[PDB]
């Protein structure tokens, strides 16, 4: 679909783009004084971007964008225990709660 | 806490956090028995096992070879 | 024990409810099936489906015939293969060689004094083991010796 | 003794229940009193004949001599010889022990006519278990394809929804492939006038004739184990056969292959055995490769049993065909180990499962352990016995067929091995599943495994077990029998 | 006495799993301990009698297999070899029980792991302990059937239900390749049992020799996770960490190493198999450090520490050096599993349970404990001198040199990397848990707390054992001339004596100082010069990182191209052949013909006068025709069929 600029489905597409920007460089800066100098200078980034009207600029910056996501992407990113790929995910799970029906076998 | 369906999943092994009323009652017996043939596994034992080094001479060996010869 | 006077008492309680699907002293025998009357043998089944219907995997008819009758059967099987008097080919052979041992070597004091002493429990226990037995003279001759005769068999050569 | 004690009960005993069970055939319109609880005194008669029937066997088996050389309890019945030898006497105890079993699997899973499956059950049973104790091969063939009209007409009426199909290719596939041996039965009965065991043993044909001879047999023996590529019959007619009929054709019904080959082929064309034998090594080693990677890609649940049993039938086919005493007793100890744990299988599979829920598709249940934990331990302990796990007679037939055909062909009997890894394959790829993650959205909790099919499922890995650990019970009684079977002159 | 030490942790095994409903939680993980404990006593009580006094114990229960030559019998034999694997296994294995009763204590479900454990803790008892091949066989497999319920415990989890079918599978094609070898065993032996093998070693063929070994090479590569059949390895962390600590310590990945110590009766007798050992060995060690020196999870970067140390000991059976392997393999097992323990207390001491390195930081002083014995311990793994793991890592790299041939040397280089990489991946792993700056939230280090005695007990003891151990037992296994002739050396090939005598005083310093001196420079950039470490600016820094995070490739290979494939060919044997050719030479195809056929058949018949008499007056041909052209008009027949 084409993109108009300003638009709720652009504010979250956007978003949703810098959270990957930030998430991937937290998996790769493992120093939190470090990780916020790239932290700024990837949103600084996004500010210049941040005013432009015209959709036939946006979408070739998003295309680029997700090239450069997908090729500074960390093989091994970070996920919580508990979240969808961590260590405890679907562990221990409680057991259904139904009443069991009984049969003649 | 949580909802382990106690009600009829009663396998061997417990589901879930299962302690009976009567544990004590129950854990002295299985000390007893525990402890009853462990000793009867080493009576058993002490019976059944020999050296196998020390069975047969080694002037009893060297009549084996050259008879074999 | 069909005991007619007792369904009369059954069918008609199962009356007093004209709605349907919204005892123990009760039983058969083994001369019931073959001997009633077809009148009485109707009735029984009218309650029969009908007490049913007013209702685990349990008392199906089938548990006394098998702990009765196939258990015992697995049970004397257990027993045959365990302390059944049968030698096998292989634990007749041992038995023969130690007996022709004994044939070809008569006049050996030693030899004879093990296999005399040689109980024939720790037959097939020969070597080294638990037992404490002396069979050092019984090996020894059996590896200075053949005690076979297939030679004796086969009667044409190349 | 043995045979007329066998034939004549059994005959009073269908005599019997079809005297008290169609008495009132007779517009009479009544209720009966037979007919009560899905007719139990029928059935319970029934169970008990196949109890009996054990029992003779076992009066017979105290008199047998492990130590004697030939035919035992040799009888004449019929205008036929019949005797035992340590071979048959072990398949004739496996094939009356499952009676009971197949029973006790349909004890109320039937729609209705009870009487007339418990009669086909005791039909099937005696004609297979006859088929082992007779001396010729002319009755051999008679008791080989007698039991096709009762099972014909078991799948067609008690079976799935696929009957028809499963009818046809059980009665098609075995009398076409078995008429092919029937012409080398006939062949024999012309040029020596006998189709004795042990007057047609002594005679040695042209190796011409006794190619053309082992082609008809092998043709008739290859269809019934199954092998590779006349084995489509076998999952069809396991997946819409009774559990019951499922039992016998698991259990006994695949035997009867691996008992033709030791009357039929070893002791009277033992010469061109010698030559076929590297093309049954090929067949063999195909049938337990493909199988084992075709069984991969299933999804009915008793057609993964179905594949997984022609895996371990192509083992025992090649410990027969080996000329040794290693792979003989590997091969008959594989058989009767198989005979336990194959129709345990169907029971888990096709007995427990689909009589709860109705459909054997293997999208349809994981997390079974959840709430199925009784289920998950035996269909775990039986997985591994399948895959030969030691401490099963499994792998103790298994690990003695594989020697066997490495001592009989070092480079391609090495083959066999791959049963080790491609039977855990396909066997932990299908219990992995249904023990793994959360139980199934698509079922609902209901009973657990019940009392009746706990014993069922003891009985059946009580004795994979006693054989696993102490297979001398078994190897004491073959020993003598099989050692006849084994050509070479070493000069 | 030695059916004590046998046979009383499967009483253990059986309590838990049948009794656990009846004796409840807290008693069933205490009489399984039990049971472990009297195993261990028992042990020790044989230690002394057989290495020391040199007495040997066996037991013969009954016989197994009676089919005419092949004899085998359950029978159960202790010696030095035996005696030995069983201080590793018994010990390691009693302070792991102890360990999961207190790290388990919130498992809804603890009688069934620990019916598990003990089972497991039964089978390699059974492998190490009976006198045959097949009684190894039945432990060899139990061990696999017990890795797989331990490392699939927590079956609701998808990713654990996969891992225990991997570490299944994988170590059933060895079992196959095990199968195959006791098969030829057998074919050129006639026997099992070791008694009989191990004198006929020096008269059997080469090649009869050489295919046996090799079937057992493969068998052991799967086991002890060496290069090919190593994948399964880091799956197995799927497990609750007591499994890690006690399957990657003294158990079944040490199996293999065992398989080959056993056989060195033979093994001695077949350069070829030796060769491959040396450079199977050495491959394993150097991937294995450089894959953990960019791993993140605490526990993969431990398990990757176990499959490098493990092919330590190839190399020492490679050059024939039995001895060395068995003492390196005994020690590993004290440090190794204090390393897991220590792993395991600083992830529950963390509220948050992660496991990830990366989320770590500035732990030191919150849990000085823990610090303290992953610190002896790294220190042990990275062979500090006077430490256990200096006694028996330092002799086993230079053996490589003193082999003085190609592969000797060549392999030296490798195990002197491997030596380098395990300081570089300890000094990393101890730098991100503890040294670094907090990385977690604020909220995790002010509940950061150690845990009960009860985790604290086994870590002290094991401690200990990775300061001392090494030193006392050196003499033993490591002794000139000490007699342990159940691992036997061919004269031609001691190479003890130029081992101690010839190196340069260079190169036994050599993996001390590059450790030491390389731990040092990498303990600085990250505390000082972090900026070098920001790989993934350079895009050919961003590759090699990632190609060894992604561990060579490896698994995306085995699962993309071996398993795909595998599976693709069932798929066309089911399509093109099952339901396939087999069809159209079966039923479908058949049906097809019969229609065909049957459908020209019921066109001639009806009644017809004209009809029936051309056929009869047609054949009348029959007589007229000469009989050699009855197969032309059964040809011409059948093309008027179409
Ligand atoms: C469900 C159970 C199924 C029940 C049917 C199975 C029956 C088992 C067979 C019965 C055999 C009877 C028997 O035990 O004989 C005693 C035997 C004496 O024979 P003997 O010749 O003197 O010993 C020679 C050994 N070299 O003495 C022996 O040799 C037996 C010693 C063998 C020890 C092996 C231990 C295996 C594991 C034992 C676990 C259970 C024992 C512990 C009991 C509970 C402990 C808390
Ligand atoms: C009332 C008296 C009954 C008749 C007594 C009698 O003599 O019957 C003959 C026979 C007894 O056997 P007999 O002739 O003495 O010698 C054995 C050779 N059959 O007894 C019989 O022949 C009984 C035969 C009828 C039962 C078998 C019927 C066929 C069963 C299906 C075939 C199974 C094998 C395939
Ligand atoms: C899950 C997997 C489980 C296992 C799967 C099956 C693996 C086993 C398959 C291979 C079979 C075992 C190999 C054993 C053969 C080695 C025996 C040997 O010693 O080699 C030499 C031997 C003859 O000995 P030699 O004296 O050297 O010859 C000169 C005679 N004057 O004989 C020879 O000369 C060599 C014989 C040719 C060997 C061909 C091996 C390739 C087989 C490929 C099979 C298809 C792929
Ligand atoms: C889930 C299903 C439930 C069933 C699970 C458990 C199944 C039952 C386990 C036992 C299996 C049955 C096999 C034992 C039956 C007895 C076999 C026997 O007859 O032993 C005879 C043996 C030697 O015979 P002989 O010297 O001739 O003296 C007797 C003369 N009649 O004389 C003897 O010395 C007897 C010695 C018997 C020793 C006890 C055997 C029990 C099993 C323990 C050993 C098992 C092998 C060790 C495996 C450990 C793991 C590697
Ligand atoms: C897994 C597969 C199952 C196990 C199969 C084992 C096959 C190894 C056979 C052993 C062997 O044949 O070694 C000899 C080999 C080539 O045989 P060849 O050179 O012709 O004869 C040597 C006579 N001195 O020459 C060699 O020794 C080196 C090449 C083979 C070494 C193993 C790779
Ligand atoms: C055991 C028997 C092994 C037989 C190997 C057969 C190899 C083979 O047939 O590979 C063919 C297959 C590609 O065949 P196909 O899927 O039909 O490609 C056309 C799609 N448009 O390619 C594959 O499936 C990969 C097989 C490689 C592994 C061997
Ligand atoms: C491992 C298992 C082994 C068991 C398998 C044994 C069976 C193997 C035989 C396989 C051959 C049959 C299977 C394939 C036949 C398919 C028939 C067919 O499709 O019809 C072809 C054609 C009609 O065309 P149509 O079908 O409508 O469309 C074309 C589709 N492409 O019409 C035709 O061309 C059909 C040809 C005309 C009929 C020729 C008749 C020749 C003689 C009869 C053959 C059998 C002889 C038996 C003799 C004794 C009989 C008592
Ligand atoms: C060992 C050699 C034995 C040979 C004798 C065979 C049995 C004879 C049965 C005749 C009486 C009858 O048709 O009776 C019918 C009975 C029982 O049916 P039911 O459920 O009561 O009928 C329903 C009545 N209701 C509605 C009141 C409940 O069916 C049987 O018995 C079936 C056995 C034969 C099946 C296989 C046929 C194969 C034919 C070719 C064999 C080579
Ligand atoms: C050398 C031979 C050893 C023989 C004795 C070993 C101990 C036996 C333990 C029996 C009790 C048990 O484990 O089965 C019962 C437990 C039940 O789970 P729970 O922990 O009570 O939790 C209950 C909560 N659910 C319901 C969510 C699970 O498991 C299961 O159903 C899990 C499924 C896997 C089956 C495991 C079978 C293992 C058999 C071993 C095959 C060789
Ligand atoms: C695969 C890639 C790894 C590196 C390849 C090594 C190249 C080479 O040349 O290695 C050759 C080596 C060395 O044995 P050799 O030189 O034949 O004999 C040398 C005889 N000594 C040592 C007694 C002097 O053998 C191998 O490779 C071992 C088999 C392959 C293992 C993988
Ligand atoms: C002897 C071995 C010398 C090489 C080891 C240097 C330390 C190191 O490998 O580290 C240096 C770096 C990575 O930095 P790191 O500290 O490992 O992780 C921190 C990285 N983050 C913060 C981005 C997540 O490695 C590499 O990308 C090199 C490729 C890995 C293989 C090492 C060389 C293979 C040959
Ligand atoms: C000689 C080597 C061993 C072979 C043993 C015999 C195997 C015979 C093939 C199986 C046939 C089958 O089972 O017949 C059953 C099948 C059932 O077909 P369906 O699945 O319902 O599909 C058919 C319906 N549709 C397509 C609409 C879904 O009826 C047929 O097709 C009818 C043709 C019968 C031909 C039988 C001739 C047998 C000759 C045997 C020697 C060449």
């Amino acid at each position: 679909k084409a993109v108009v600029p300003f638009s709720e489905a652009n504010k979250k597409y956007v978003s949703s783009l810098y959270r990957k920007s930030l998430r991937t460089a937290h998996d790769w800066i493992n120093k939190t004084e470090f990780y916020r100098v790239k932290a700024s200078e990837i949103r600084s980034r996004f500010d210049a971007n941040k005013h432009i009207n015209d959709p036939n600029e946006l979408k070739v910056i998003f295309k680029e964008t997700e090239a450069l996501l997908e090729d500074y992407a960390h093989p091994d990113p970070i996920i919580p225990p508990c979240r969808p790929g961590g260590s405890k995910f679907e562990r221990n799970i409680p057991p259904r709660v139904e009443a069991r029906i009984p049969i003649d076998v | 806490h949580h909802i382990h369906t106690p009600s009829y999943i009663k396998p061997p092994t417990g589901g879930w956090n299962f302690t009976p009323a009567n544990w004590k009652q129950n854990t002295v017996l299985v000390l007893v028995g525990f402890t009853a043939c462990c000793v009867g596994l080493y009576k058993l034992g002490e019976a059944g096992s020999y050296n196998p080094k020390l069975k047969y001479k080694e002037e009893e060996l060297s009549r084996w070879n050259q008879s074999a010869k | 024990a069909f005991n007619l006077q007792l369904e009369k008492e059954i069918r008609s309680k199962i009356d007093s409810l004209p709605k349907l699907n919204n005892v123990t002293n009760r039983k058969l025998s083994l001369t019931d099936y073959l001997f009633q009357n077809a009148a009485n043998q109707a009735l029984y089944v009218d309650n029969e489906a009908d007490l049913k219907e007013l209702d685990e995997n349990e008392n199906e008819g089938w548990e006394k015939i098998m702990y009765v009758g196939f258990v015992p059967t697995m049970i004397l099987i257990f027993a045959i293969v365990l302390f059944k008097d049968d030698k096998s080919i292989d634990e007749w052979a041992m038995d023969e060689l130690l007996l022709r041992l004994k044939e070809k070597n008569l006049s050996d004091v030693e030899l004879i004094d093990e296999l005399d002493k040689l109980s024939k429990s720790h037959v097939g226990k020969i070597g080294a083991s638990e037992i404490n037995k002396r069979d050092a003279v019984i090996i020894e001759r059996i590896l200075n010796g053949e005690y076979d005769q297939l030679s004796g068999l086969k009667k044409k050569e190349l | 003794m043995l045979v007329q004690n066998l034939i004549i009960f059994n005959i009073i005993g269908i005599v019997l229940l079809v005297l008290l069970n169609n008495n009132n055939n007779g517009i009479l319109n009544k209720k009966s009193l037979l007919t009560i609880k899905n007719e139990l005194k029928l059935k319970q008669i029934g169970l008990i004949i196949s109890i009996i029937n054990i029992l003779i066997i076992i009066e017979n088996w105290i008199g047998f001599n492990s130590n004697y050389y030939g035919f035992q309890n040799i009888e004449r019945f019929l205008n036929i010889y019949w005797g035992i030898d340590g071979i048959s006497l072990l398949l004739v105890l496996l094939t009356l022990i499952l009676g009971p079993i197949a029973i006790l699997s349909n004890w109320k899973n039937l729609k209705g006519y009870y009487t007339y499956y418990v009669i086909s059950i005791n039909m099937l049973v005696i004609l297979m278990a006859l088929n082992f104790i007779c001396l010729d091969l002319v009755s051999f063939y008679i008791l080989f394809e007698s039991t096709l009209a009762p099972l014909f007409l078991l799948i067609g009426i008690y079976g799935a929804n696929n009957k028809n199909k499963a009818a046809y290719y059980v009665l098609i596939y075995t009398l076409a492939s078995s008429l092919f041996m029937l012409l080398s039965i006939v062949i024999y009965y012309i040029i020596i006038n006998s189709t004795d065991y042990i007057y047609i043993n002594n005679i040695i044909l042209s190796i011409n004739l006794q190619s053309l001879l082992f082609i008809g047999i092998i043709i008739g023996i290859a269809v019934k184990t199954p092998l590779m590529p006349v084995h489509t019959w076998l999952p069809t007619v396991h997946s819409e056969s009774p559990l019951g009929g499922s039992i016998l054709l698991a259990g006994v019904i695949l035997k009867l292959a691996i008992y033709g080959v030791i009357r039929l082929l070893l002791p009277n064309l033992s010469e061109i055995s010698m030559m076929f034998t590297p093309i049954i090594y090929i067949i063999s080693i195909l049938t337990l490769i493909y199988s084992s990677l075709i069984t991969l890609k299933q999804t009915d649940l008793k057609v993964i049993i179905a594949y997984s049993s022609i895996s371990h039938l192509a083992v025992c086919m090649i410990g027969i065909f080996a000329n040794n005493l290693i792979g003989i007793n590997g091969s008959l100890i594989l058989c009767l180990a198989h005979g336990f744990v194959s129709p345990a299988l169907f029971i888990l599979v096709g007995g427990i499962l689909y009589d709860r829920y109705h459909n054997r598709l293997i999208n349809y249940y994981q997390g079974l352990s959840t709430f199925m934990p009784i289920f998950s331990i035996y269909l775990v302990v039986f997985s591994f016995c399948n895959t030969g796990t030691p401490l099963s007679g499994n792998f103790v037939g298994e690990f003695l067929s594989i020697t066997g055909a490495v001592i009989r062909h070092p480079i391609i009997g090495s083959l066999t091995a791959a049963s080790v890894l491609l039977s855990a394959c396909y066997q932990m790829k299908l219990t992995n599943r249904l023990t793994g993650s959360v139980f199934s959205q698509y079922l609902h909790i209901t009973n657990d495994v019940t009392n009746r099919e706990i014993f069922l499922l003891n009985w059946l890995l009580i004795p994979t077990i006693i054989i696993g650990i102490y297979p001398s019970f078994v190897t004491n009684i073959l020993n003598l029998a099989s050692s006849t079977l084994i050509y070479s002159v070493l000069i | 006495m030695i059916l004590l030490c046998i046979f009383t942790p499967f009483l253990g095994s059986l309590i838990s799993g049948f009794f656990g409903r009846y004796i409840g939680v807290n008693s069933s993980k205490w009489i399984v301990c039990l049971s472990i404990f009297v195993s261990v006593v028992s042990t020790y009580i044989l230690f002394i009698d057989v290495i020391f006094n040199e007495i040997e114990y066996t037991y013969n229960i009954m016989n197994w297999l009676n089919v005419e030559y092949l004899v085998v019998d359950w029978s159960f034999t202790i010696d030095k070899l035996s005696v030995s694997m069983l201080v590793p296994v018994v010990t390691v294995s009693f302070l792991v029980h102890l360990y999961s009763v207190s790290y388990m204590s919130h498992d809804p479900h603890q009688q069934r792991f620990f019916s598990y454990l003990s089972m497991f803790t039964f089978a390699m008892i059974v492998l190490v302990t009976g006198d045959n091949y097949l009684i190894l066989f039945v432990g060899w497999e139990f061990i696999g059937v017990a890795s797989y319920l331990l490392i699939s415990f927590w079956f609701t989890r998808f990713n654990a239900v996969k891992s225990g079918l991997s570490a299944l599978l994988i170590n059933r094609f060895g079992d196959a390749l095990l199968v195959l070898g006791l098969s030829y065993l057998v074919l050129v032996t006639g026997s099992v049992n070791y008694n009989t093998v191990f004198a006929l070693g020096s008269y059997l063929d080469v090649n009869m020799i050489t295919v046996i070994l090799i079937c057992f090479l493969v068998a052991s590569m799967a086991k002890s996770a060496q290069l090919g059949l190593h994948s399964w390895l880091l799956l197995a962390m799927e497990g609750p960490t007591p499994v890690s600590s006690l399957l990657h310590a003294a158990c079944l990945v040490i199996a293999g190493v065992f398989l080959l110590m056993r056989s060195s009766p033979l093994l001695e007798y077949t350069p070829i198999v030796l060769l491959l050992i040396l450079w199977l060995g050495g491959l394993s060690t150097l991937i294995s450090g450089l894959i953990a020196m960019v791993s993140n999870d605490i526990k993969k970067i431990i398990a990757l520490s176990t499959m490098s140390q493990v092919g330590i000991m190839m190399i020492a059976i490679g050059v024939s050096c039995y001895n060395l392997a068995l003492f390196h393999l005994i020690c590993h097992s004290f440090f190794k599993a204090l390393l897991f323990m220590s792993a395991g207390s600083v992830i529950h001491s963390i509220i948050s349970e992660y496991q990830d390195i990366r989320m770590y930081g500035g732990f030191r002083q919150f849990i000085p404990l823990a610090y303290t014995c992953i610190f002896i311990a790294s220190l042990s793994l990275m062979a500090i001198p006077g430490l256990t793991g200096f006694y028996s890592k330092d002799i086993i790299i230079e053996s490589m040199y003193g082999e003085y041939t190609f592969s000797g040397f060549i392999i030296y280089w490798f195990a002197l990397i491997s030596a380098t990489c395990t300081s570089l991946y300890s000094i990393r792993l101890i730098y991100y848990t503890f040294l670094n700056n907090p990385n977690s939230p604020k909220y995790i280090y002010i509940n950061l707390k150690e845990n009960d005695i009860v985790l604290i007990t086994p870590m002290i003891i094991l401690t200990i054992l990775s300061i001392f151990g090494g030193y006392l037992l050196r003499d033993i296994y490591l002794g000139m001339g000490s007699p342990f002739n159940e691992l036997f050396i061919h004269p031609n090939n001691l190479s003890l004596i130029e081992t101690e005598f010839s190196l340069p005083s260079i190169l036994k310093v050599l993996p001390l100082i590059t450790g030491l001196g390389g731990g040092l420079i990498l303990l600085l950039i990250y505390e000082f010069n972090y900026s070098l470490f920001l790989v993934y600016n350079n895009k050919n820094l961003s590759k090699l990182y990632s190609f060894f995070n992604q561990k060579i490739m490896f698994d995306q290979l085995l699962n993309n191209l071996i398993l795909r494939s595998g599976l693709n060919i069932g798929w066309l044997l089911n399509v093109h052949i099952d339901r396939g050719i087999l069809q159209l030479f079966g039923p479908l195809g058949l049906w097809k013909l019969s229609t065909f056929i049957s459908s020209k058949l019921n066109k001639l018949v009806f009644l017809n006068i004209g009809f029936i008499l051309e056929i009869i007056v047609l054949s009348w041909l029959l007589i007229v025709f000469k009989v050699s052209l009855l197969k032309y008009i059964l040809l011409l027949i059948i093309f008027i069929i179409l």
